RNA sequence: GGGCGGUCGCCUCCCAAAAUGUAACGGAGGCGCCCAAAGGUCACCUCAAGACGGUUGGAAAUCGUCUGUAGAGCGCAAAG
RNA sequence: ACGGCCUGGGCGACACACGUGCUACAAUGCCCACUACAAAGCGAUGCCACCCGGCAACGGGGAGCUAAUCGCAAAAAGGUGGGCCCAGUUCGGAUUGGGGUCUGCAACCCGACCCCAUGAAGCCGGAAUCGCUAGUAAUCGCGGAUCAGCCAUGCCGCGGU
C-alpha cells in the first residue's frame, strides 16, 4: 500500500552514529529522536531506542520486523 | 480383487521385503472400518435429524442406525433410546474399490490440503484421523444438499505394534503426507 | 457451475456467470472468454463438460485465489498483526491498516456496530 | 445522557453523581431530551450554571446564578424541572 | 407431671445384649403405588470410569481401545 | 525566568450522547455507444493542447498563456437502443492485505488518488423536527477561494432541468 517510488528515507542525521556500531567496533544502547527513518539491511539486529515526542520506546531491527519508516510501530496515542 | 490384489501381493509381500514374519497371513488384514460422525441431534429435537440421518449414507445404501450413547445426562439431552451416534459395518471386497473413492477423492479438496496425518499413529492399526465437512462426489444435485459433517474416520487393521500400525500404511495406497 | 470449490454460478447467461463468483471481476469475466474465444451471450447450463474442460483446465489455471486463497485470507496480515506492527499496530490490534483515522470512518474492525455510550460532556460536534 | 462541562473548575463525581442522581429520579419528566449539556461559570458576585436540551420535540434552556456553585446547578435543573412543567400543560 | 406443641398404621436398620431377641418426647427415608408390561419363552450383549487424538466441538456430549474384588443398573428408603 | 532555538508527540484516540454535512435502501437503476447545450473565473514562476508509453493515478520533448483570440474541461445530469427481472439485490458503497502516484532530503502517526481481491447498516427507519409562495423545492454536475503539497461530503459563486 505505502510507498515513495525510491529512496526510502533513512534519518541520516543519525545514520552515521547507528553506523558507529559498524565501522570499526560495535556497541549497544544508542539513542535516538524519529519515527520516519528506514532501516536497511546493513544495520540489523541491533540495541536501538527513538522517542515519541515525550516518551522513549525499546527498538531492535530483526527478521520478524521490516526495518520501515519506524513510526508504524510505536506511534504516540495511549489510552486504558 | 483390483485393491484387494494390490493388497494381496502388492501392499502384503513388501512387509516380508522389508523384514518378514512367521506367517502368510502375519500381515496385517482389514480389522475394522466403520465410520463414525453424528454430531448429535442438532437441527430440531430430533425429527428433522433424519435429514443427516440417510445422509450418512451419502455415497451408498444400507440403513444406519444412529445408535446411542449412554443415558445419565440430563443436562444436555440424552434419553433411553436418543441418537448421538453412527457406526454402521460395510466392509467386504468392494471396500477395497472403496478406498478408490478414499485413498484418492478428498484430497483433490479439503481446503489447502496437501498431505495425510502427520504422523501421531501408534499403538494399534487404528489412527484416529479424518473428515470435516465434505464429501467430494457429485452424484446426485448437491444443491438440494444442506446438512454439515464434522468428526474423522477410524477403521483398526490388526496393526498393533507401529511398523505395522503404520507401516504397511505408507506404501499404502498413495494420497498421503508425504 | 462446480468446477472448484462451493462453485456453482447457473441459470443465466455466461458473460454474467463470470464475474458471478466470489473470485472473478472484470480483467477475469470476459477478458477470459476472449483467451477462450466465446461469446459473452453464451448459456452457462448449454455448455457441456467440452467447454467446461476449457474453464476446467485453462481458467482453473488460476494462482492462489477465490477457492485456494483460503490458505492466506489471514495469513496475508499474519505477518503483520502480532508482531509488533502498527495495524496489530493494526496488527497487534486488529485494525484497519491503511492510512486513515480510527475515531471515527474505520469503524470496519474497531468496534463493530454495537451503539457505544455517547460522549456527554465534551463537545460532540 | 449528561455531559458537564466548565472553563474554570473541573468535574467531579460528587457533580456528576449529584445532577446525575437529580435526573434518574426525574422520571415523571422523563419522555424525550437527547444528549443533555451543561456548563458551569463563575463570576466575582458568585457561580452560574447554564444548560441545554435537545428533543425532538423543541429545545429548552436553563440557567442559575446563585452564590453557590452547588445551588446554581441545582436552581438551574429546577428550572429543567419547572420548564417541562409548562410542557405538559393542564 | 398439666399440657400448647408434639402422638396415635405399615416398612430400613443403628443402638439389641453373633439363633428368636424388647424399649424409647433417642435417630434418621417414605408410603396405602407401578405396570397390557421392568409379565412367561428363547437369544446376544460386562456397567459407571481414565487414557489416544481427532467434530457445532474455550470441560463436558463422538469413537477405537486396555484396565474394571464389575465401582452400573435391575420402577421410588433400607437391608439381602 | 508563565523569556528562549530545536527534534517528536495529542487535536485523524476511547464504553459512549446527538448536531452539523456527504453519499445510498434503487430497478427511476448496472453498465456499452455516440452527442446537442450555463454563469463564472484564472494559469508569472503559474497552467495545460499535442507527441508516445500507458489499466491509469502518471510521465518526458516543451508549443503556447500576462490572454473575447492557447489551457484549465470530449461539463454532469440527459437523450436512442443494447444487454439486467425484486434477492438484501451488476443498490449502496463503510471496509481489510498486497501493490502504485504527487508534495516533501520525509507523508508510522495522519494523504487523496490507479490497480487485485473486496463488501456491512440498510425494503423509508418509535417519537420528534426543518425549508420555501417561483423558478420554488428538489435531483446532477462545474469552477473559484484558500492551500507550496495534500484528503472539500465545508465555504462563495453558476447552471441542465
Amino acid at each position: 500500500p505505502r510507498s515513495l517510488k525510491k529512496g526510502v528515507f533513512v534519518d541520516d542525521h543519525l545514520l552515521e552514529k547507528v553506523l558507529e556500531l559498524n565501522a570499526k567496533g560495535e556497541k549497544r544502547l544508542i539513542k535516538t529522536w524519529s519515527r520516519r527513518s528506514t532501516i536497511v539491511p546493513e544495520m540489523v539486529g541491533h540495541t536501538i531506542a527513538v522517542y515519541n515526542g515525550k516518551q522513549h520506546v525499546p527498538v531492535y531491527i530483526t527478521e520478524n520486523m521490516v526495518g520501515h519508516k519506524l513510526g508504524e510501530f510505536a506511534p504516540t496515542r495511549t489510552y486504558r | 480383487q483390483q485393491l484387494k490384489t494390490k493388497y494381496n501381493d502388492q501392499v502384503r509381500p513388501a512387509l516380508m521385503q522389508q523384514f518378514g514374519y512367521s506367517s502368510v497371513m502375519a500381515v496385517p488384514r482389514i480389522e475394522k472400518i466403520v465410520v463414525n460422525e453424528g454430531l448429535g441431534s442438532s437441527k430440531e429435537d430430533s425429527k428433522a435429524i433424519d435429514k443427516a440421518a440417510k445422509e450418512l449414507a451419502l455415497i451408498t445404501l444400507q440403513k444406519p442406525i444412529i445408535t446411542k450413547a449412554k443415558k445419565s445426562i440430563s443436562n444436555f439431552k440424552l434419553r433411553q433410546g436418543m441418537p448421538v451416534g453412527i457406526k454402521v459395518t460395510l466392509r467386504g471386497e468392494r471396500m477395497y474399490v472403496f478406498l478408490e473413492k478414499l485413498i484418492n477423492i478428498g484430497l483433490p479438496r479439503i481446503r489447502d490440503f496437501r498431505g495425510i496425518n502427520p504422523n501421531a499413529f501408534d499403538g494399534r492399526g487404528n489412527y484416529n484421523l479424518g473428515i470435516k465437512e465434505q464429501l467430494i462426489f457429485p452424484e446426485i444435485t448437491y444443491d438440494m444438499v444442506d446438512k454439515t459433517r464434522g468428526m474423522d474416520i477410524t477403521i483398526v487393521t490388526t496393526a498393533k505394534t507401529d511398523e505395522e500400525a503404520r507401516a504397511l500404511l505408507q506404501s499404502m495406497g498413495l494420497p498421503f503426507r508425504k | 457451475a462446480r468446477i472448484a470449490g462451493v462453485e456453482i454460478p447457473r441459470n443465466k447467461r455466461v458473460d454474467v456467470a463470470l464475474t458471478y463468483i466470489y473470485g472473478i471481476g472484470k480483467a477475469r469475466a470476459k477478458e477470459a472468454l476472449e483467451k477462450t474465444g466465446i461469446n459473452p451471450a453464451t448459456r452457462v447450463k448449454d455448455l457441456t463438460e467440452a467447454e467446461v474442460v476449457r474453464l476446467r483446465e485453462y481458467v482453473e489455471n488460476t494462482w492462489k485465489l477465490e477457492g485456494e486463497l483460503r490458505a492466506e485470507v489471514a495469513a496475508n496480515i499474519k505477518r503483520l498483526m502480532d508482531i509488533g506492527c502498527y495495524r496489530g499496530l493494526r496488527h497487534r490490534r486488529g485494525l484497519p491498516v491503511r492510512g486513515q483515522r480510527t475515531r471515527t470512518n474505520a469503524r470496519t474492525r474497531k468496534g463493530p456496530r454495537k451503539t457505544v455510550a455517547g460522549k456527554k460532556k465534551a463537545p460532540r460536534k | 445522557t449528561m455531559n458537564i462541562t466548565s472553563k474554570q473548575m473541573e468535574i467531579t463525581p460528587a457533580i456528576r453523581q449529584h445532577v446525575a442522581d437529580r435526573l434518574a429520579k426525574l422520571e415523571k419528566w422523563q419522555t424525550h431530551l437527547i444528549n443533555p449539556h451543561i456548563i458551569l461559570s463563575k463570576e466575582p458576585q458568585g457561580f452560574v450554571a447554564d444548560a441545554t436540551i435537545n428533543t425532538p420535540n423543541g429545545v429548552l434552556v436553563a440557567s442559575g446564578k446563585h452564590e453557590d456553585m452547588y445551588t446554581a446547578i441545582n436552581e438551574l435543573i429546577n428550572k429543567l424541572e419547572r420548564q417541562l412543567n409548562k410542557l405538559q400543560h393542564k
